[PDB]
RNA sequence: UGGGAGCGAAGAUAAUCUAAUAUGUAACUCCGUUCAUGGAAAUCAAAAGAGCUUUCACUGAUUGUAUUUAUGAAACGUGAAAAAAAAAAAA
RNA sequence: UUCUUGGCAUAACGUUGUGUAGUUAAA
RNA sequence: CGGCGAGAAGGGAAGUGUGUUUCAAAGAA
């Protein structure tokens, strides 16, 4: 039938009454979330998890028994150091199926820019996308070298002054508290 | 791809055999072609192994 | 439907060509005394032109071994070669038959 | 159930056509081989019948079920398909019980096959 | 015909040649491969279908024979020249 | 809203029990309904031929899945309603 | 008008299903 | 008193014998 690529094959030319009272859990081994049709989840578009999503299985013994479990991704932290950007991105949750297509692309960078948005499946690298592309359109502001995530919203993005003074500004608020707490609990 | 379908080719093609013309835009027509029907069947399996036996 | 119904179809089908059992029951109906009218295959051709001369062969010997080796008659009222191979086909495709024996 | 200690032999026609009779003897001629004169309608003459030397996993509902469901073990089948196959079956003509593996949807249209 | 030859250039002229990975590659990039037929099978419908049939399975597997069979005979003619 | 997507148990039937039906039903979250859904063939058919999608009737409670209890608007095909390949190089 | 015969069992074989075996040159 | 611009991808599916049929994964109310 059409749409081969696509799960499904054995369904599209039968009775519409065959699709409706269509089971779950007549299907033992997992699906791809891409071919299934899944919609993608919180974690994932907070994250690189390129062909990886939560998934679900079921069970069966010879005593005719099913069940029904969840089973979470893989994920792994990492640190990748972006050319354009100018600034290290620590703490990545990334995923072996993302980290071979960027072999792929050429890299980190490279990676993010030339792929499709349907294929990438990640809303922080459409943000990281639109971030480069300001920087490549005020090299000004690049030369900060201040983290990808303050110019994240549209309104930092306008007021791009604002948002590296307030960013000190709390950072020095930050330090000042930090250490009266280490001086109160101090030893001597 | 062209332009138009096969299906919508099968139209020009009624559309000539309704005015007459059988069909000219053709693939192969001035080329012989052998019938499926004209093959030579080989028949069941049984009727050899019955024969088989009996020899 | 076509033949049954045709003025359901403006332009009318053409006559496809039957498979093994469809040409097996024409030919059986043949023998019965049914005229048949189909589009006989290649492979039926070929295989009969042999099949007559090997049946015609065979007969021959019946005929010679006795001593009856020529013909008597008038001419004009024996049968033909056309006739004959037909008649020894017929036979031949019926030896399996009970009615073989009210011949 | 029955305590019948008696062999169960297997007579063959001589003819090679296929003819077996059932029969019982004693168990202490064991090393006797039975040869009588019997009727063959596979040749409609009287033939000899001589004793046959006749000497697994069986698959049952539940390992069916199992198989079928789950899709493990399948080789057990599929050796059975290859048999059928490799004997005179799944003939397009001349058949009824079994003419074909499957429909063009990939359905097994004949219950018994 | 000379007009559209004219405006309908190749893009790989006088260029060296590619590996099959990367035209793969290329290919990826406006088509996309079949799933497997092992999860395909799955698919089916339990109402009107066997998940797992045997007479299905022998089916495939023969295919999947007669598909070596095809390709021997376009192999032979590079050996042939 | 018995529409669509995620997850999704039990009382009950099998005169206890497993599968199975109930039912992908109930609760929870989301889309907000003809300006919708869907979609212009690497389809179906087999040696003829039909020609995007969608609604109704018949084929037919036929085929199939099950069995100790059920479930099933199946596929080809026919009739009928509505009919739709692309406005298009720019000024 | 043909002279006989489809065992033996005063305790007689476990039905149905599965498996095995057997059948389809037809409307 | 009808005569070689005689072509249209070399790829998918169908019986597993395919000289056979169909189609093009890739466009808008």
């Amino acid at each position: 039938p059409k749409n081969l690529n696509l799960w499904g094959k054995y369904l599209r030319l039968v009775g519409r009454g065959a699709r409706r009272g269509f089971k779950k859990w007549q299907v033992i081994p997992p699906i791809p979330v891409k071919a299934y049709g899944r919609e993608p989840s919180a974690a994932s578009q907070t994250g690189l998890y390129h062909d990886e999503d939560f998934n679900y299985h079921t069970k069966r013994t010879f005593s005719m028994r099913r069940t029904r479990r969840k089973i979470k991704p893989n994920v792994f932290r990492r640190t990748f150091t972006s050319s354009l950007l100018n600034v290290t991105i620590p703490n990545v949750r990334v995923t072996t199926s993302a980290l071979h297509a960027m072999d792929d692309m050429g890299g980190f960078d490279a990676y993010i820019l030339r792929t499709p948005p349907q294929e990438l499946r990640s809303h922080m690298g459409e943000r990281m996308r639109q971030v480069m592309y300001y920087y490549q359109d005020q090299p000004a502001i690049r030369d900060w070298g201040l983290p990808w995530k303050v110019f994240l919203k549209v309104a930092s993005r306008r007021d791009p002054f604002y948002a590296c003074y307030r960013h000190n500004l709390r950072k020095q608020q930050y330090e000042a508290d930090l250490r009266s707490r280490v001086r109160s609990f101090s030893p001597y | 791809p062209p332009r138009l379908s096969a299906r919508y080719q099968a139209d020009v093609k009624k559309q000539y055999l309704m005015n007459n013309l059988p069909w000219v835009w053709q693939k192969d027509f001035y080329e012989g072609k052998m019938h499926f029907g004209d093959r030579e069947p080989l028949g069941p399996k049984v009727w050899y192994r019955k024969a088989f036996r009996e020899e | 439907r076509a033949h049954i119904k045709p003025y359901k179809f403006e332009v009318l089908p053409k006559t496809a060509r039957p498979n093994l059992e469809m040409v097996h029951y024409l030919e059986k109906m043949r023998a019965r005394g049914c005229v048949v009218k189909y589009v006989k295959p290649q492979w039926l051709i070929d295989e009969e032109k042999s099949l007559k001369t090997e049946l015609a062969e065979f007969e021959a010997e019946a005929l010679i071994a006795k001593g009856e080796a020529i013909e008597r008659g008038d001419p004009d009222l024996r049968e033909s070669v056309d006739d004959l191979q037909q008649r020894l086909l017929k036979r031949f495709r019926l030896r399996e038959t009970r009615a073989a024996e009210l011949l | 159930r029955s305590r019948s200690k008696r062999l169960f032999v297997q007579l063959k026609s001589a003819a090679m056509t296929n003819f077996c009779y059932v029969t019982r003897k004693s168990p202490e001629k064991k090393n006797f081989r039975i040869a009588l004169r019997k009727y063959d309608p596979g040749v409609n003459k009287h033939v000899m019948f001589y004793e046959a030397r006749l000497p697994k996993k069986q698959i049952t509902l539940s390992l069916q079920r199992y198989i079928r469901w789950t899709g493990k073990q399948v080789k057990l089948l599929l050796d059975k398909v290859e048999k059928a196959w490799e004997y005179g079956r799944f003939q397009k003509y001349f058949d009824n019980q079994a003419p074909l593996l499957t429909d063009r949807r990939g359905r097994a249209v004949p219950r018994y096959k | 015909m000379d007009l559209q030859n004219e405006l309908s250039v190749h893009w790989r002229t006088d260029r060296p040649p590619l590996p099959d990975w990367t035209q793969k590659q290329i290919q990826l990039w406006q088509h996309q491969d079949p799933l497997p037929e092992e999860l395909q099978i799955w698919s089916r419908t339990k109402d009107y279908y066997k998940i797992h049939e045997e007479r299905f399975l022998f089916k495939l597997k023969l295919k999947k024979e007669r598909a070596q069979a095809k390709q021997e005979m376009k192999q032979q003619r590079r050996r042939l020249e």
